[PDB]
C-alpha cells in the first residue's frame, strides 16, 4: 500500500500426495514488479529469521 | 530506472534451469571443443593472412639489414 507494489497478491501452500508447491503469487504494474519481489522475497526471509 | 522502459516485446518464452540443478561446464567434448574449432576455422583466413605477410616483411627487411653488414670481395678483387 504504502508504495503501491501490486494490485494483489497472495501466499498459497498447495498439498500433493508425496509433494507440494510453497509460495506466492503477486499481480502488479510492469513497472512496481521489481520492487514487490524484493519486498516479498524480503518477508520470506524475514520468516527465517 | 533502467529496466522497464527498453523495449516492446511479445509472445517469446524462455525457460532457464538454477546453476545448481545444472553443469558448470557442460559437454565439453561433444559440445564445447567442436565450436572452439569451428570459431578458429571461421577467422583463421581473415586473421592469419595479414600477420603472416609482416611477418615476411619482418625476417626479409631484418636479413637483408645484416647482408648490406657483410662484405663483398669484388671490392677486393685487386686491392694488393
Amino acid at each position: 500500500v504504502e508504495h503501491k507494489l501490486c494490485h494483489s497478491f497472495q501466499t498459497f501452500n498447495t498439498s500433493y500426495s508425496d509433494t507440494g508447491l510453497f509460495g506466492f503469487h503477486f499481480v502488479a504494474d510492469p513497472l512496481s514488479i521489481d520492487d514487490m519481489m524484493f519486498c516479498a522475497q524480503g518477508e520470506w526471509m524475514r520468516l527465517c529469521t | 530506472i533502467h529496466f522497464g522502459n527498453l523495449a516492446r516485446v511479445r509472445h517469446i518464452i524462455t525457460y532457464s534451469l538454477s546453476p545448481f540443478e545444472q553443469r558448470a561446464i557442460p559437454n565439453i567434448f561433444s559440445d564445447a571443443l567442436p565450436n572452439v574449432w569451428r570459431r578458429f576455422s571461421s577467422q583463421v583466413f581473415k586473421v592469419a593472412p595479414p600477420f603472416l605477410g609482416a611477418y615476411l616483411l619482418y625476417s626479409w627487411g631484418t636479413q637483408e639489414f645484416e647482408r648490406l653488414k657483410r662484405k663483398n670481395p669484388a671490392d677486393y678483387e685487386n686491392d694488393q
